[PDB]
């Protein structure tokens, strides 16, 4: 049952604030040895996941690169980075096949598109 | 379980290795 990663959850900008979120994260966590992977053309991220009252958690070591997160995107991605940390669920409305990213009492956050 | 759940690890992985 856990260990199936490797999966690309293209992640997704709900709020106004990750708006400036980067070109394209790609977002798997790691059940196999049960860890957040967040990886993208231009960053490599590896977390220890949490979870707090249904808060989603991930304690990051991720190398990244300046610029091609431009530099509010880079914002963006510490923003979402400090999400998951702050306590970030998974749920959402109309969704039974998609992850979706919330903290706080609102979604920010996605992983695919599926609303 | 839920809409998405995933706020166990069991119930996120149940998720996620479908």
């Amino acid at each position: 049952s856990s260990s199936n990663s490797e999966k690309e959850w293209h992640i997704v900008p709900v709020s106004k604030d990750y708006f400036s979120i980067p070109n394209d994260l790609l977002w798997s966590f790691n059940t196999t040895n049960k860890s957040i992977n967040v990886y993208s053309k231009c960053i490599s991220g590896k977390a220890v996941y949490s979870f707090n009252a249904g808060k989603f958690m991930g304690n990051f070591n991720v190398k990244e690169v300046d610029g091609c997160f431009m530099d509010a995107q880079k914002i963006a991605i510490d923003k979402l980075f400090s999400m998951l940390k702050d306590g970030v669920v998974l749920k959402g409305n109309k969704i039974n096949d998609t992850i979706l990213i919330e903290k706080d009492g609102e979604v920010k956050l996605k992983l695919i598109r599926g609303i | 379980s839920e809409t998405t759940l995933l706020e166990d690890e069991k119930s996120l992985v149940s998720y996620l290795n479908y």
